[PDB]
């Protein structure tokens, strides 16, 4: 019934604006107000502001006036908001999401949108089979990686065979050096499936439009 | 300007057991709401108008709290329950706690290792990564140490550790140690050694470049 769906992930280079969408279905638009979250990775959730849409009225956490600007469009169900003059301490992930009458609760919420604020630039991932070391492998069951090497902004997205192989999976959340993102990930699976049966990673990076399918090989 | 306090950041809780989740308040509080924040995941209402279970949400979980004071109790811990909690309250404007972290205390677990030379394809480029996996170990603290020919390396290594796991509350951690081809044409011996609480004795894979 009630969904809240947002804008992709955005780049943006310091200084610059970036405008965040909030799509709202499966109830009258302007009966509620659209609330907005900041998220940075280590600072808890932080409430932003507000908008009403319809009669439009705003209301902003005095730490973020002149930073968030909300709009809202009731022809579209869309809800907005403008940050400007960005900075690395806006970088987070940002949510909007919605309650009831007056002083409420965020019974609902968008799923998020990713916000990087850096001068460095877009780079597409290199994608590397880890093959086990030569000879044969401990016991019945086989450990194959993917490592994901040299790219910027997140996100990546990783699976194996498509989907289809979900378990005994472990995706290593990424890490930064030097502008530059490092991901891996693990599947661990029976000696009998592999390699008698075809085990590929698959890569993706959006921002680059990647994506790269890896066949892990025995060496 | 009611600021919110959790406290502890991160609370240890054995499964099956009843744990209380807490919320401090500057001020007196008129109703305070919680969300369940998954790994990966948007936050989620758990409790609201301070003991209103919201829809759907399991009944081990329950709302409690006055004045400037207020509880989420669960009270049967299961191994989902791994997620941040986040109370939330208005007075003016809405103000959030920082959160606590609930880490589930199961038995602990060794770290299963597995080593990965170089792929051609990096080789080709002129680099070379050797990762070591170190998986479904408990509690998360666990040091990896790498050694090229026996002695250890530490400049360009990279390590990333998993969030605790919903099913078996284990974490993984992967390291990558990054050398040029020819750094690592240079060596033969590789080897990833992990030292885990569980054991003093490091848990180890190595593999030679010539082999």
């Amino acid at each position: 019934q009630v969904q809240l769906q947002q804008s992709g992930t955005e780049l943006m280079k310091p200084g610059s604006s970036v405008k965040i969408s909030c799509k709202a279905t499966g109830y009258r638009f302007s009966s509620y107000w659209v609330e907005w979250v900041k998220q940075r990775p280590g600072h808890g959730l932080e409430w932003i502001g507000k908008i009403l849409p319809g009669i439009g009225s705003t209301s902003y956490n005095e730490k973020f006036k002149g930073k968030a600007t909300f709009t809202a469009d009731t022809s579209s169900n869309t809800a907005y908001m403008q940050l400007s003059s960005l900075t690395s301490e806006d970088s987070a992930v940002y949510y909007c999401a919605r309650g009831y009458y007056g002083p409420t609760w965020f019974a609902y919420w968008g799923q998020g949108t990713l916000v990087t604020v850096s001068s460095a630039k877009t780079t597409a991932p290199s994608v590397y089979p880890l093959a086990p070391v030569c000879g044969d492998t401990t016991g019945s069951s086989v450990t194959l990686g993917c490592l994901v090497k040299g790219y910027f902004p997140e996100p990546v997205t990783l699976t194996w065979n498509s989907g289809s192989l979900s378990s005994g999976v472990h995706t290593f959340p990424a890490v930064l050096q030097s502008d530059l993102y490092t991901l891996s990930s693990s599947v661990t699976v029976t000696s009998s499936t592999w390699p008698s049966q075809s085990i590929t990673c698959n890569v993706a990076h959006p921002a680059s439009s990647t994506k790269v399918d890896k066949k892990i090989e025995p060496r | 300007q009611i600021v919110l306090t959790q406290s502890p950041v991160i609370m240890s809780a054995s499964l099956g057991e009843e744990i209380t989740l807490t919320c401090s308040a500057s001020s007196s509080v008129s109703y305070m709401h919680w969300y369940q924040q998954k790994s990966g995941t948007s936050p989620k209402l758990l409790i609201y108008s301070t003991s209103n279970l919201a829809s759907g949400v399991p009944s081990r979980f329950s709302g409690s709290g006055s004045g400037t004071f207020y509880s989420l109790t669960i009270s049967s811990v299961e191994a989902e329950d791994a997620a941040d909690y986040y109370c939330h309250q208005w007075s003016g404007f809405y103000t959030f706690g920082g959160g606590t972290k609930l880490e589930i205390q199961r038995a602990d677990a060794a770290p299963t290792v597995s080593i990965f030379p170089p792929s051609s394809e990096q080789l080709t480029s002129g680099g070379a990564s050797v990762v070591c996996f170190l998986n479904n170990f408990y509690p998360k603290d666990i040091n990896v140490k790498w050694k090229i020919d026996g002695s250890e390396r530490q400049n360009g290594v990279l390590n990333s550790w998993t969030d605790q796991d919903s099913k078996d509350s284990t974490y993984s951690m992967s390291s990558t140690l990054t050398l040029t081809k020819d750094e690592y044409e240079r060596h033969n011996s590789y080897t990833c050694e992990a030292t885990h609480k569980t054991s003093t004795s490091p848990i180890v894979k190595s593999f030679n470049r010539n082999e």
